[PDB]
């Protein structure tokens, strides 16, 4: 996932740094959870990964308006459509990132690593539809009327 | 404004405001009505108390659940149970809030019919929807790829869904939930002695089922351990003073869920049943539905079902396939949080059952819309 | 500019830049689109999934190859290949790029009438050429004399060509390939039990065939053995974790290219069409063509192909005649690689129908041209 | 001697003598167990039921069938269903006759292998065959040139045969059939409230698709009478002396025959089907194959099946070709008589797979006869 | 199918007149069950074809060990072999003739023109492969070691 959002190298160009940071900023939180899930890491608190799940949640939101504003800005073509789509799936991960969050923290509050286990996986999910929300932007923005480098070689022979 | 979220289950009602974490209103779903003679001027003046005030008196009351297996079979005494709720539980008045009513898959049509034109004609509600339980189980469990068992008092049943798109065609409804394992509890404790016959011994002896029973992870050694040495023998002390004591019937009575042939009934258990929901469904997505088996609902909250139900499926699935069975300490109340994430979501405030197609389409509009 | 090579197979879509040595897109040719229920809101917005986004969530789709036997029998699902190609997987404005497709001898007209208006009018390339596939292959051998057999997804064809001259009367088109191979694998494969009825279960019926399968050198030998020893029998796992076993239809699936009556037609193996495609040719060039039996596509990389291609046309072939068949490790991708040859030459680049022709001559100009 | 006839199908065993017109035994083909307790002594010494004396007694049974989709799941159940049809029904010791069993075509070859085994080693026939049904069907219906659909309860397969000639390319064995259909109407029977969950309230489905099910013409106009009037409501009395009313579930359960979408199938319907498996025949016996669709098994019998069959495979044949569906009234025993003419022909005596033939070669002489 | 009988005019020559006269009866009996089709014949009742689909049947019979007689007295050839192909054919004819005969009268006892139709149309199939074993057999007795005329002069212009 932070090798397609890698690929990066500096409508769009007024509003995309903001979402390539923004994308950026949801990697890092989302590979402190799994470090956190591997046992070493920034956060060690399931309170932490709370706060973290939370985090991500509100970058979702901020993002899913930049690219809506985008994509209302572009002209009808598939890549719009395939990014309304993604707008919707971000929308549907952020509130459950929010509720799941506040249930969670009761649930801790009132007396482990399951309890984030499936904050992880709404995050993990929330990021996997933003590395195709910042692509079809992109898309959606430039080639129809920052960067992304050409696709590498496949392999010939593959063992 | 804000939307209610009424999950009128078939034991309990909970009920609260969309976007929040919690219900504000845990009643049972009871209706009683007195059946002594009242000697006492002034007193006896209320013909039937609903909810948590026939819990309080069950001594004098014969309490009648009105929704029976999840189908509501008797509907005056539902209005009472719907009044009660919006207006002396969360103290709303309906007019100003839509309402999500939930309910099991594979119901008769004629109950949304119903719900519907109860909704929009005697409460006067904005606008409506009825969502599938194990569904919303799913919405509140954070993720969009698994198999929800959902048990609770009226019915357990499967809905196998992966990436968001439900398979009806594996949906498997099971009858066999939470009251017949009170009744088989009954029926198992007249052996020792104990005899309870009434309704608000019904209610005893669910709160004895709460309180000592769990499940065994294996039932023979578990029947020989519990013959050969008391170990196993727990004391309950009820109403009245007097103390029970059942050790073999702990496992006993939740046992029947995965062994249905205990009442009678010829269906396979619950993991027999998850086991064949998930070999229904398309061969690529098997893989994806062995790992987040979601169970939900307030009969999976039985000590060491996580555990056993992991056993009996590992049994039957293929030795490669890495099986984990997903229970969230807050399961009890999974479907209405579910609820709460479906309501106040941005994108579904166009899913409503406006009043105005109610007027146009009559109570069938709730087949399309839902 | 640089000019794109997109290889249109039936198969697979094999797209890339000019002047290179690989593919930069090597993607399915499918177009799935979701067939069960969405259940929740926001997920299933997306009518419809190209290539490997279609490959991932085939739990859930119908897959339809637009392309069905080099003749591309859809339209809008091929513009959404196309689409897919140029934007999301290679991600370049095909405004500024002219492009070589690829395509097998004698189709229809229509085809590549209607290939070079899509380009000219829906994505305003500035200049194109459509190229046969064998000719491609034939420039990726690094010769210029030789036969090129050229399986593939869709058909199999010959094109015998000697020292950069065709000869148009001597290719012989094949309408067998890997897909009917796959379809008589999962005939075959229903003997021993297990039926692949689905779209997606055809897709796992090709990797079964990709992995396991392969050509005897001598069939009646082989079947004997595989009868007498479970010394052929190998294993392979299916996505749900159940094993499969197959034993003798590891080289009976590929007997159908030599012996086309397995599947009920009834044309002459791939052998005897490069032969009959031999002695089509003038009779001083055949000794030449015998030496350069050039093999490309997907489906002549079954293992033990070469051999066995060789022993069947050294029996027809004159016992005099030196008989080796050519068979690239990289041949999967030796049209492609033809293709970057062909479309980066100093002298090609006065052969594109630039897009000021089109306006001029309309679509036919591509019969002219190419 | 005179040879036996067995058709065992997947629902239904239909035993006879060749070279009769009707079968002597027609039982179903279930195994019933009891399940409760016995306290009377004596009563309760039998452990299975067999056939119709387990049709009588399923109030205390449960009814498992053997054959289970034309493949034979469980062999000691089998085995219990011949020695039943053998000795206790025809009642003919099997050592004096040969037998001639029937099979769907594309079922495993172990299944063939066993039965021949089991035939050979258990019972001592002095002879045996095994013929494939639609053929048989064929036979029966008086032709030497159709194409037969051919329903069951196991599955759907279409034969096409030109002239004594059958082509195997374009057989088309699709696995849904009238258990398919029977539980399908028990999903949506749960609509109207009722629910039948046990097996023996599976044959009660069974009863009531047999009896009041039928197939509309045209589905989209059916749908708007039932749901405009009460005038397709038809009542079923149950064996308790409840009465039920089924309306629009009649023709919603064989309409999954031609769009098998209703139960998850993705395939298509039985006239696209029966379509496809023409236009994969050679373009010179299309016309006749039009002409003559031979329609044989029980499922075909729904009242206005072969009218719909014909307006659905006309709308895909070209205008020109005559399209004519041939359903004999006695379609349910087409198969059976077919197998009456081909056992008792005087040009067949030489192709029984004898005794000593299976001593020589083992069991896998059935592959090579047959 | 009439008129290749009706090209005989008067081993074989001892068993042949029994075999075109049996041939004579056939084509008698096929045309009267096609009057029946076409509505105007001798025999108007659904029992009437089925009696005459069992004498159809018969006939067969009785023929098919006519020639069968006739093929075992000849000498090894190509029209032997022919011959005995139709008789095979014609026995498989009589077999489904004779059950389903049978079949299909007790389907109209127990209570119309498509029960006749599939019994017309395999005695039709018998008698196609009868006007085939007349001439094998002749030929078959005849030229190797009654009469049919030499064949009619083909059309020069075919308009
Ligand atoms: N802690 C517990 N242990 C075992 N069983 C329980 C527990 N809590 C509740 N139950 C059972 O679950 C039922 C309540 O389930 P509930 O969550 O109300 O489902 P629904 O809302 O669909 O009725 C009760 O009837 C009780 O028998
Ligand atoms: N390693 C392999 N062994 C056998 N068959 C293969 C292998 N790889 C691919 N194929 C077959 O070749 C087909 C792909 O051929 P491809 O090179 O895509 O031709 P085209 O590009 O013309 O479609 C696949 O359908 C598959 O059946
Ligand atoms: N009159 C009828 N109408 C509709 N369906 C029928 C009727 N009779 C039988 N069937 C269906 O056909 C099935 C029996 O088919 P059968 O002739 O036994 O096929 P097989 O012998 O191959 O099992 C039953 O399961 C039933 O569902
Ligand atoms: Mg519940
Ligand atoms: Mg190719
Ligand atoms: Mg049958």
């Amino acid at each position: 996932i932070q090798a397609q959002i890698d690929i990066f190298k500096v409508k769009w160009d007024e509003t995309g740094n903001d979402i390539i940071s923004l994308a950026n900023n949801m990697c890092k939180i989302m590979m402190s959870m799994t470090e956190f899930t591997r046992g070493c890491g920034p956060l060690k608190t399931t309170m932490d990964v709370i706060r973290a799940a939370q985090e991500i949640s509100l970058n979702g939101s901020k993002l899913n308006a930049l690219a809506r504003q985008i994509g209302e800005e572009s002209a009808d073509s598939q890549t719009k459509k395939d990014l309304l789509a993604y707008l919707s799936q971000i929308t549907l991960y952020c509130q459950q990132l929010n509720i799941c969050s506040k249930v969670k923290a009761d649930v801790t509050q009132v007396g482990a690593l399951d309890s984030a286990m499936s904050l992880i996986q709404t995050a993990r999910n929330l990021l996997t539809a933003v590395v195709q929300t910042v692509k079809a932007a992109y898309i959606a923005s430039t080639k129809f009327r920052w960067r992304m480098a050409p696709p590498k070689k496949q392999p010939l022979i593959r063992p | 404004t804000t939307a209610l979220v009424c999950d009128n289950g078939s034991g309990l009602v909970k009920a609260g405001f969309a976007g929040d974490d919690a219900p504000r209103a845990v009643f049972p779903s009871i209706v009683g009505r007195p059946r002594h003679q009242g000697v006492m001027v002034g007193m006896g003046q209320k013909d039937s108390y609903v909810g948590d005030e026939a819990q309080s008196k069950r001594g004098i009351l014969t309490l009648k659940y009105p929704i029976e297996h999840g189908i509501i079979t008797n509907w005056d005494d539902m209005e009472k149970i719907w009044h009660h709720t919006f207006y002396n539980e969360l103290r709303v008045a309906p007019e100003e809030h839509p309402t999500l009513l939930t309910e099991a898959p594979l119901n008769p049509k004629a109950n949304r019919e119903k719900m519907t034109q109860i909704m929009f004609e005697t409460f006067n509600v904005p606008a409506m929807y009825v969502a599938i339980q194990a569904v919303l189980s799913l919405y509140a469990s954070g993720r969009t790829t698994g198999i929800v068992l959902d048990s609770g008092d009226g019915v357990t049943h499967n809905v196998p869904i992966y990436e968001g798109y439900a398979l009806p065609h594996a949906i498997m409804r099971l009858d066999l939930a939470g009251r017949d394992l009170t009744d088989y509890l009954m029926k198992i404790l007249t052996e020792r002695g104990y005899s309870f016959v009434t309704t608000a011994e019904r209610e005893i002896v669910r709160d004895i089922k709460e309180k000592l029973c769990y499940v065994a992870l294996d039932f023979e050694n578990e029947m020989a351990t519990a013959a050969s040495s008391s170990s196993l023998e727990k004391s309950y002390e009820l109403p009245d003073g007097q103390v029970i004591t059942i050790g073999n019937e702990r496992f006993r009575c939740p046992e029947t869920l995965f062994q249905p042939s205990f009442i009678g009934m010829e269906s396979a258990g619950i993991h027999e049943t998850t086991y064949n929901s998930i070999m229904k469904c398309d061969i690529d997505i098997r893989k994806d539905l062995y790992a987040n088996n979601v169970m939900s609902g307030g009969t999976t909250m039985y000590p060491g079902i996580a555990d056993r139900m992991q056993k009996e499926i590992t049994a039957l699935a293929p030795s490669t396939m890495k099986i984990k069975i997903i229970a969230p300490p807050e399961r009890k109340y999974s479907v209405w949080i579910g609820g709460s994430i479906l309501a106040s979501l941005s994108t579904f405030q166009q899913m409503w059952i406006t009043k105005q197609e109610y007027d146009e389409a009559g109570p069938s509009i709730v087949h399309r819309k839902c």
